[PDB]
RNA sequence: UGACGGAGCCAGCGAGUCUAACCUUGGCCGAGAGGUCUUGGUAAAAACUCCGUCGGGG
């Protein structure tokens, strides 16, 4: 039962990235902002979307 | 069983040189601190 | 209108006559033997400066230089510091075996 | 015996002179050499020279004794979318 | 910027901005006396008590550049000439000065 | 092979040579993909393949 | 009351014998009941003496072979205090190899005495060594860690060093002794000089070896011996062998 | 697309490539900036072409020379050769004939040894 | 008297074989 | 007409499952042949540029 909870989570962890990276894909005007931290988030420009 | 109940309801060494945990000198306060 | 100081020419230590007109690590180096980093730390252990000529460094430094000088063990010295019949047979042989061979 | 001219200073001309004492004293030649200043330095005082006219850093003032002691006293010294809008 | 500062066979060169020994010339057998930049600054004179002036440049002891032997009293004062820049001026023990052009 | 890099004969021209690409060091290279076609993507079928 | 007749026998006829005169150490090659699986590296493996110290970095000529650009290793290693009468020479691999070469590796092997290397370069080490410091394990190398610092995966690592730490690896290296691991039952480990200490300090020093050698735990550095220990044979580099403690 | 031309530069057994294309006016040689240099007296060597015809019509260009082969001086003997034959070219193709010209006579009066290589092959008597 | 007596016996375990 | 210590930077020929020593101290296994372990000593890019240091042979 442990293995079955860190198998689901590290699926979670994988298609939370893989859904960032389709986010990227479509359009609008991204921002690549860094975290001091040192980590990549983007930040899509206020514009309503048709 | 009480560590894998909380999970579910909730030394040196090297990765690329592997000789070193064999190779390493056991290190003392003795002859670390001591004036000889 | 007077001004005052705090001078010898060369000196000999064992069995060896060092000048005076150069600085003291080669002086040690002109002593018979002992190397350049031995005298740099011989002098740095001796706590002086290391730009003076030998006609400075008064008689109870000197003296204390011979002495850790001469009793290395004592001052924690690392010892890094311290410093034809076969051929007439051959001849014989060689020459008497080809002279057979000669001689055949 | 040292000699400073035209520099950033409330007095002109600066002449100034050191006299085996430790001491160094500091005149000025617009109001007939008179004293403005001394310092003591411990051993009899050999050299004094103040830094030249056009040091434009840390002035220094540099005095050599007798006993071997050199002694230097020195005067010390967002982004383009922000902008754009 | 910088400072040169005599001793007993010794000349060092200090430095205005981090009042620190920059460099030294060492290369003289007796005591020197003056020595005395340039006033142009590029080339520094220090006369020696063997007899001897010895004029080279600044940061660069190792290049002696120029030797001239005075007069066998030792040699208080060398100075460099103000307006002109090709004469030195020396005088010794010998109680003449000689005006040297380089 | 020697005697031919002697003849070469360098006015030869192929048509192939608007296809192939030779390296500059000076050997040949090749795609490792076989066809002429699957050398990258394009960012549709990115987008379906994601 | 054998080993120490064995041990006086062993000083008086290396006393008479020329060579013997010549060869100034001692080993002893124990000999265990079954093999070793640990096919022999050369990472010489150190085991702790709790007594008696051997020689010291007071003692003992040391050459030091640090990373690729050396700058910060030698001039901190020569400047901070504690290690500027240590090491004899320290030198980078690059240096090592465009400066020395067949007549100057020998006289290098005749120099030296001991030779510490960074040991991510201990494993390089061999060919630009020479076919001669491999022989036996009279001088083979020593791996000291250099910074106190450790690597993690994807992770970039911090060049550093510490005085305090690498004097404290050598004093301990220098305390104590080392040996090879094999795959025969018949191995060696040098103990002791034969005039720095005496007959009490050997036996000791031969009782905490293989007391540390029988050990089960430490098993990374101290588990190596597989079954009884059959014998223990004494020797110097020319004598022959002097038996101890038959079954 | 964008405006680009590659010339060759060579001494012995040295070889020079260069592409000069349209930009920001930078010139590198093999990965560095042409400052670094390292024979270090044959910097302005280097230089002759730059200042000969001025650093305006290098200001509106980027350069990219990276050498292999020969030494140190036939090194720097090449990288001198493209880079003028990489200018002269690129003035003809996307800039006009009267500067090529004009480019061609000022480097020719100086050197002609930075257009045309003179391989020094032997003369039997 | 002992390290001519472990010679002669290694020589004789040898001789014997 | 230099020597020492760091740093920098540059080639062209070369490509046959073929490329490579010696004696020695001993232990263990084997009936041998030998196998294996152990120990010690004897044999085969440079000039260039930069910075720092120095100033008659066994």
């Amino acid at each position: 039962v442990k293995q079955h909870l860190q198998r689901e989570t590290q699926l979670k962890q994988v298609q939370q990235r893989m859904d960032a990276q389709r986010e990227l894909l479509k359009k609008g005007s991204k921002k690549k902002i860094v975290d001091s931290s040192g980590k990549i988030s983007f930040k899509w420009k206020k514009q309503r979307k048709r | 069983l009480e560590d894998i109940q909380q999970s579910i309801l909730k030394f040196v060494k090297d990765h690329r040189y592997p000789g070193l945990t064999p190779g390493l000198a056991p290190v003392g306060l003795s002859d670390e601190e001591d004036s000889s | 209108s007077l001004v005052v100081q705090e001078f010898q020419h060369i000196l000999r230590l064992l069995n060896t006559n060092v000048d005076g007109n150069i600085k003291i690590v080669y002086a040690l180096t002109t002593i018979k033997g002992v190397g350049r980093r031995y005298s740099n730390l011989v002098c740095k252990k001796a706590d002086v400066d290391l730009h003076k000529r030998a006609g400075e460094l008064t008689q109870e430094e000197l003296e204390r230089i011979v002495q850790i000088m001469q009793n290395p063990t004592h001052y924690k010295i690392p010892a890094w510091f311290l410093n034809h019949t076969l051929a007439n047979n051959v001849e014989s042989k060689l020459r008497d075996d080809l002279e057979r061979l000669k001689k055949i | 015996l040292d000699y400073v001219e035209n520099f950033d200073s409330p007095m002109q001309s600066a002449l100034i002179a050191s006299s085996l004492d430790g001491h160094v004293k500091v005149f000025d030649p617009l109001d007939n050499f008179q004293v403005k200043f001394g310092w003591k330095f411990s051993g009899p005082v050999l050299s004094c020279a103040v830094s030249p006219s056009t040091a434009q850093g840390n002035r220094h003032l540099v005095a050599g004794l007798s006993s071997g002691l050199l002694a230097i006293r020195t005067k010390k010294k967002k982004s383009n979318n922000f902008q754009r809008m | 910027h910088d400072f040169a500062v005599t001793s007993s066979t010794r000349v060092q060169i200090f430095s205005s901005r981090t009042r620190q020994v920059i460099k030294t010339f060492s290369r003289f057998k007796d005591v020197v006396y003056s020595a005395s930049f340039r006033s142009d600054g590029k080339l520094l004179c220090a006369g020696d008590a063997t007899g001897l002036v010895s004029v080279y440049d600044s940061y660069n002891p190792r290049t002696i550049l120029l030797s001239i032997n005075a007069s066998t009293h030792p040699t208080h004062v060398t100075k460099f000439h103000t307006q002109d820049n090709k004469i030195l001026a020396t005088a010794s023990d010998d109680r003449v000065t000689r005006l040297w052009d380089i | 092979l020697r005697e031919k890099a002697k003849e070469r004969n360098p006015d030869e021209y192929y048509h192939a040579m608007h296809s192939r690409k030779t390296d500059a060091k000076g050997l040949l290279i090749s795609s490792r993909h076989g066809d002429e076609e699957d050398e990258s993507l394009s960012m549709d079928q990115v987008k379906l393949l994601k | 009351g054998l080993a120490e007749k064995a041990l006086k026998a062993l000083i008086l006829q290396c006393e008479e014998n020329p060579s013997l005169k010549n060869d100034k150490d001692i080993h002893i090659i124990i000999n265990t009941g079954k093999k070793m699986g640990i096919n022999r590296d050369n990472i010489p493996r150190i085991i702790p003496l709790t007594k008696y110290k051997l020689f010291k970095p007071r003692d003992l000529n040391i050459l030091l072979i640090t990373k690729d650009p050396s700058a910060l290793y030698r001039e901190t290693l020569t400047k901070d205090e504690h290690t500027s009468e240590l090491f004899k020479e320290i030198i980078s691999v690059k240096n090592l190899r465009r400066r020395f070469k067949g007549s100057k590796l020998t006289q290098l092997y005749k120099d030296f005495d001991l030779v510490v290397a960074d040991y991510r370069v201990h494993h390089l080490l061999p060919e630009v060594l020479g076919s001669r410091f491999y022989h036996g394990s009279k001088k083979l190398p020593y791996m000291i860690r250099m910074s106190k610092e450790v690597k993690l995966k994807r992770q970039q690592m911090v060049e550093k060093c510490d005085p305090i730490y690498v004097r404290a690896q050598l004093r301990s290296i220098c305390k104590n002794t080392s040996y090879i691991p094999n795959n025969d039952n018949c191995l060696s480990v040098r103990v002791g000089y034969i005039q720095k200490h005496s007959i009490p300090e050997i036996l000791q020093n031969i009782q905490d070896t293989i007391n540390f050698l029988t050990d089960k735990s430490k098993r990374p550095q101290g588990g190596v011996i597989k079954g009884g220990i059959i014998s223990i044979f004494v020797k110097t580099s020319n004598s022959t062998s002097l038996p101890i403690y038959q079954f | 697309a964008v405006p680009s031309v590659q010339t060759f530069g060579k001494k012995k057994s040295a070889t020079a490539v260069a592409h000069v294309k349209a930009g920001k006016g930078l010139i590198k040689v093999n990965g560095s900036p042409i400052t670094l240099v390292e024979p270090e007296i044959l910097r302005f060597k280097v230089y002759e072409p730059l200042l000969l015809v001025g650093l305006d019509k290098f200001s509106n260009i980027d350069i990219r020379v990276r050498v292999t082969g020969g030494g140190h001086v036939s090194q720097v003997y090449a990288i001198r050769q493209a880079i003028a034959k990489g200018l002269v070219a690129y003035h003809q193709k996307y800039v006009d004939e009267q500067s090529k010209n004009e480019l061609k006579k000022a480097f020719t009066s100086y050197d002609r040894t930075l257009l045309i290589a003179d391989s020094r092959r032997p003369e039997p008597k | 008297d002992y390290y001519q007596q472990v010679q002669r016996g290694k020589q004789d375990k040898k001789i014997s074989r």
